[PDB]
């Protein structure tokens, strides 16, 4: 595999 | 109020000597690369912020301002690698390890969150994390009596980020490291939340592609049991790296092999190899073509359990790249099999679909494909059944294919097509 | 330790 990295939007 | 800044602006406030102004600008700064079209990551780096946001992590008296900032430089960490690359130019990495122990969940959670884009860059980020110490203050954010306790948002980002110190290959992760995750990620399996359990499966997934004995640290730990359970689950995120793992263990010896067998994992792939997800039959027939290139007892457990008929079916009608690891699958079993076994195949009707597969222009599945028949003949031989199978192979278009290949640009093909041909068809 | 297993592709 799922994302290497991940936004955080909220 | 902190809505839509200019970067101007966010480093006038940052700039000024005002730790409320540096706190709304930083805030300010976040909004902005919290935004999901293009968020100006580039430019927030381009005016010099990353140290300043670097700094802010450390203001235990301002426990806001390590918020901001700490989100603000994950989200700038979520970008290319060059932008990761920035952050931890910054020093982010020993500030980021050292919020870990904050008494403040949602700043060590975006600690962790950051940690784990840092580390997801690659293995040299990955493992710089390791050197600075992350996995002590990390495991012991889960080193509570019932994972039940811990917020949820909060437990999948330190199984996400765990799961990235367990992630890339060149290198693989230390041993040591991996060794010391280890006992975290069996207890995050046992876990009911079913992203724990995808991150937990995607961690182990990620540790057992290797060698023999990165394999053996973890069917070690006993979770291939558990591992054949999440197989069986309903939601396809933990069925994926669920398989993925249970495949890559049963690419190491015929023993580990032999425990995912014991665990029940066969049971699974009737439902596996007809998954309408057609990664998800692609990766239960690679998983199977390599428990058939195992012993003639695991060869038997396939037979037993009923799965002949669905590598028939998935060599029948599957997307290509399934239907060349059903070939893969045959040629393993014709290849180990006893003379019984290959008959058994033959009686399940391997041989029309197999034959149906040498119209296909990959010429390596041609060469998987005509090394089966070529294993088939030579249990046929053995029973004095050359014949029959010649005429089997003729009365469906076969002799047709393997004449055709006589003349193939490839030398491989070429030559076993004619050796077919002149062997068993005069 | 089984030269017929094989790795993704």
């Amino acid at each position: 595999s799922n994302p290497r990295k991940r936004h955080r939007e909220d | 109020g902190t809505v839509n800044w200019s970067v101007e602006d966010i480093v006038k406030g940052i700039n000024s000597n005002n730790l409320e102004s540096q706190l709304q600008a930083t805030q300010a700064a976040r909004k902005l690369l919290s935004r999901e079209k293009q968020p100006p990551i580039d430019n927030i780096i381009r005016a010099g912020l990353i140290p300043k946001f670097v700094s802010f992590l450390g203001k235990t008296d301002c426990s806001p301002i390590q918020f901001e900032s700490a989100w603000a430089l994950t989200n700038i960490a979520s970008g290319t690698s060059e932008q990761t690359k920035a952050v931890v130019d910054g020093g982010a990495i020993p500030a980021f390890i050292s919020l870990l122990a904050s008494p403040h969940a949602h700043i060590s959670e975006q600690a962790v969150w950051a940690l784990g884009n840092i580390a997801g860059d690659g293995s040299a980020f990955r493992d710089l994390v390791i050197k600075h110490g992350a996995i002590d203050p990390l495991l012991a954010l889960l080193a509570v009596p019932d994972l039940s306790t811990l917020a949820c948002g909060y437990l999948r980002n330190l199984t996400w980020t765990l799961s990235n110190l367990c992630r890339n290959k060149n290198p693989a992760p230390p041993l040591d490291a991996v060794e010391q995750i280890l006992p975290t990620l069996v207890r995050l399996l046992h876990h009911n939340d079913p992203e724990v359990l995808a991150d937990s499966c995607w961690a182990i997934s990620y540790l057992t592609d290797g060698p023999n004995e990165r394999i053996e640290m973890v069917v070690k730990k006993g979770v291939v049991p558990q591992l054949v359970k999440l197989l069986g689950a309903t939601e396809l995120p933990i069925v994926t790296p669920a398989l993925r793992a249970i495949g890559n263990i049963v690419t190491g010896t015929d023993e580990q092999t032999q425990k995912v067998i014991d665990a029940g994992a066969l049971a699974v792939f009737p439902s596996l190899l007809t998954n309408p997800k057609t990664n998800i039959q692609k990766e239960a027939t690679w998983t199977m073509s390599n428990i058939t290139a195992g012993r003639q007892d695991q060869i038997q457990q396939v037979v037993n359990h009923g799965l002949v008929p669905f590598l028939v079916g998935v060599l029948s009608k599957a997307d290509f790249k399934t239907q060349k690891e059903a070939a893969w699958a045959i040629t393993n079993y014709t290849s180990g099999g006893t003379v019984e076994q290959i008959v058994y195949l033959v009686h399940c009707g391997i041989i029309e679909p197999l034959m149906n597969l040498l119209s296909a222009k990959d010429t390596k599945i041609i060469q998987v494909i005509l090394d089966a028949i070529s294993n088939i003949f030579q249990a046929a031989e053995k029973l004095g059944e050359t014949e029959k199978l010649s005429i089997m192979i003729e009365e469906c278009g076969g002799l047709d294919k393997i004449e055709a290949l006589q003349r193939h640009e490839n030398e491989s093909v070429y030559k076993a097509s004619l050796n077919l041909i002149e062997k068993y068809f005069s």
